C-alpha cells in the first residue's frame, strides 16, 4: 500500500488543515449586491416470503435448522421487515423459488401456497397454517416490551368468520382442519405429484416437528395466561383458580 | 436393398427422413414485475 | 469402410420424387 | 402440555387419538413409477421428459397397449417407447406432475381406400410395363 | 450476522460458494461483502444510464481496470466507458454486467 508510504511522510495534520470535500456545498444566492439586487384495510396486507428466499437462510444458517421454522424466529433473524403502523396483518409465500429450494423442515406460516405445500412436504417437511391477531402479532414479534409494561399472555384469538373457511379448510393446513383428514388428505398430495409419501412418524425428530400448540396457546413454549419473571429470567404460572374460569371464559 | 448393402456394399444400411426444427420455447421473464396471474394464466398452458 | 460414409440428410433431386410419394 | 376447550382433541372428539393427523392411509389405487423413466433437460422452466416402453410394459392390459399405439403412434420413437414432454412451466414437479397426468388420460380414454389405392397403382405399374 | 455455516458439497444449492481458496495474489484484492456476497451493485442514473459499479477494492485499482476493460471489450464488443473515482476507490462502468463479471470475479479465485 503506497498510499501509506505518504500519510508516513506527510507531517501532521491540524484543525485548519480541514478543507470540504469537493463539490460538497453548492453556492448560494444572497441579496447583498446587483447580483441578487432587483428581481383495503380490512383484507389481510399479506407480506410472502419467497422459496429462493427461504433457501438462502437456510444455506446461510441465518435460521436454525433443527428448530422448526418460526416467524418469531424470522424477525429475530430479520428475514422480513413488519411494521405494525403498516398494520401488516398476513405472512404468505412467493411461488418463486420452487426448483431452487430443495430442503425439508417443519414450518408453520399464516399462508402457504397449496403447490409449495406439497413441494415441500415432497422433500419431508411439515407445515401448517395458524391465526396470530394483528395486535397479538405484533406483540409476538416484540415479546419484551409488553412484559415493560407488565401485560400478561393472553390467549390467542381466532379468525373471523370471513377467514374461518380457509383455516377449516383440511387442504388448507389450518389449525382448524379435522386432524382425520390430515392423514388421507397427505396421501392425496402425494399422489397428486406423484412422490412417495415419506411418513413423518418414521422421521427421528417426528414428536418435535408434529408438535403444535392450542389454538388458544399464543407460544408453544408458554402456555396462555402465563406469565415471565423477566427480572429473575424465569417463567411464572398462575395459581388462581379463578384465573383459570378467566381464561376459560 | 439390404442385401446390396450389407453384402457387397458393406456398409449400414442408409435411412433419411424430414427433418423437423427443434422445439420452440417461450422465454418467460425471470422476475414477473406487475404482472397478475390472470395474465400469466393466458401465456401459461394452464388456463 | 468408406462406403459407410453417408451424409446426415439426403438430396433427392426427382421433381416427381414428393408428387409420387404424395 | 397445555390444553384448553379449543384442543383438538375437545375440538374433534372423534379424532382424540394423538396420531389421527399423523396416520398414514393404506394403499390403494395407477402408473407404476418404478418402471417409467424421467429425464430432466433444464431448457426457466425444467424441460421434463416421461418415456417407457409401451408394448413391453405389462402393467398395462394388451388391448390398452394396442389401442394406445395405434392412437399416438405418433409419439413413439423407433425403438418401440412412448415419450412425451412438458416444458410450459417453471417448476420442475409441474412437468412430472403433466407428463404423469397425460399417461393416465391415456390409459383411461384407450381403455380402405388407401390399401386398395395401393394395388391400383401397383396394378397400373404392371400393365405400365409392357415393353417386351 | 453469524458466520456462514460449512457445507459438504460446494457450490451450496442456491448456488452461493465461499471465497475460492487459494486467494488469488493479484495486486488488487477484492474483499467480499459483510454478508460475504460479491461487492457489485446494478446501478441507474437519469432514468436511462445503465451503470455497475465495484466498491470493495483493495490495492491496485489501475490493474483492475485493465484487467476488467480487456475482459468487457470482447463481450460489449469494444473498450467499456468507465469513470474511475480513486478518492472513494470505485469504479463506475456503463451498462448491466454484473452477471459476467460476477462469473468472471469468481474465475479470478476471489
Amino acid at each position: 500500500g503506497t498510499s501509506l508510504d505518504l500519510l508516513r511522510s506527510l507531517p501532521r495534520v491540524s484543525l485548519a488543515n480541514l478543507k470540504p470535500s469537493p463539490n460538497s456545498r453548492k453556492r448560494e444566492r444572497r441579496p447583498r449586491d446587483r447580483r441578487r439586487g432587483r428581481k383495503h384495510s380490512f383484507r389481510h396486507q399479506y407480506q410472502p416470503l419467497s422459496l429462493r428466499r427461504l433457501q438462502y437462510l437456510i444455506d446461510l444458517g441465518r435460521v436454525d435448522p433443527t428448530q422448526p421454522i418460526d416467524l418469531t424466529q424470522l424477525v429475530n433473524g430479520r428475514g422480513v421487515t413488519i411494521q405494525p403502523l403498516k398494520r401488516d396483518y398476513g405472512v404468505q409465500l412467493v411461488e418463486e423459488g420452487a426448483d431452487t429450494f430443495q430442503a425439508k423442515i417443519n414450518i408453520e406460516v399464516q399462508l402457504a401456497s397449496e403447490l409449495a405445500i406439497a413441494a415441500i412436504e415432497k422433500n419431508g417437511g411439515v407445515v401448517t397454517t395458524a391465526f396470530y391477531d394483528p395486535r397479538s402479532l405484533e406483540i409476538l414479534c416484540k415479546p419484551i416490551p409488553f412484559f415493560l409494561r407488565g401485560q400478561p399472555i393472553p390467549k390467542r384469538m381466532l379468525p373471523p368468520e370471513s377467514l374461518v373457511p380457509y383455516y377449516t379448510d383440511a387442504k388448507n393446513r389450518g389449525y382448524l382442519a379435522d386432524p382425520a383428514k390430515f392423514p388421507e388428505a397427505r396421501l392425496e398430495l402425494a399422489m397428486k405429484f406423484g412422490y412417495v409419501l415419506p411418513d413423518i412418524t418414521k422421521d427421528e425428530l417426528f414428536r418435535m416437528l408434529s408438535a403444535r400448540k392450542d389454538p388458544r396457546q399464543i407460544f408453544f413454549g408458554l402456555a396462555p395466561g402465563w406469565v415471565v419473571n423477566m427480572a429473575d429470567k424465569k417463567i411464572l404460572k398462575p395459581t388462581d383458580e379463578n384465573l383459570l374460569k378467566y381464561y376459560s371464559s | 436393398v439390404t442385401h446390396t448393402f450389407h453384402q457387397l456394399l458393406d456398409m449400414r444400411e442408409p435411412v433419411f427422413e424430414f427433418v423437423r426444427p427443434p422445439p420452440y420455447h417461450p422465454k418467460q421473464k425471470r422476475f414477473p414485475h406487475e404482472q397478475p396471474l390472470r395474465y400469466l394464466d393466458r401465456y401459461r398452458d394452464s388456463h | 469402410k468408406e462406403n459407410e460414409a453417408v451424409a446426415p440428410e439426403f438430396t433427392n433431386r426427382n421433381p416427381r420424387n414428393l408428387e409420387l410419394l404424395g | 402440555t397445555f390444553q384448553s376447550i379449543y384442543s383438538l382433541d375437545k375440538l374433534y372428539p372423534e379424532s382424540k387419538g394423538a396420531d389421527t393427523a399423523w396416520k398414514v392411509p393404506e394403499h390403494a389405487k395407477y402408473i407404476p413409477l418404478d418402471r417409467l423413466s424421467i429425464s430432466y433437460c433444464r431448457s426457466v422452466n425444467s424441460k421434463a421428459e416421461v418415456r417407457f416402453h409401451l408394448a413391453s410394459a405389462d402393467w398395462i392390459e394388451e388391448p390398452v397397449r394396442q389401442k394406445i399405439a395405434l392412437t399416438h403412434k405418433n409419439k413413439i420413437n423407433k425403438a418401440g417407447e412412448l415419450v412425451l414432454t412438458s416444458e410450459s412451466s417453471r417448476y420442475q414437479f409441474r412437468n412430472l406432475a403433466e407428463c404423469l397426468q397425460k399417461i393416465r388420460d391415456m390409459i383411461a380414454e384407450a381403455s380402405d381406400a388407401r390399401l386398395q389405392r395401393l394395388r391400383i397403382e401397383k396394378m397400373n405399374r404392371e400393365r405400365l410395363r409392357q415393353k417386351r | 450476522i453469524p458466520e456462514p455455516p460449512k457445507h459438504k458439497h460446494y457450490p451450496t444449492p442456491s448456488g452461493w460458494q465461499p471465497p475460492r481458496d487459494p486467494l488469488p495474489s493479484l495486486p488488487y484484492f477484492v474483499r467480499r461483502s459483510r454478508m460475504h456476497n460479491i461487492p457489485v451493485y446494478k446501478e441507474i442514473t437519469h432514468g436511462n444510464r445503465q451503470m455497475t459499479l465495484i466498491r470493495k477494492v483493495e490495492g491496485d485499482i489501475w490493474a483492475l481496470q485493465k484487467d476488467v476493460e480487456e475482459f468487457l471489450s470482447p463481450l460489449l464488443g469494444k473498450t467499456p466507458i468507465t469513470q474511475v473515482n480513486e478518492v472513494t476507490g470505485t469504479l463506475r462502468i456503463k451498462g448491466y454486467f454484473d452477471e459476467q463479471l460476477k462469473a468472471w470475479l469468481l474465475e479470478k479465485g476471489f
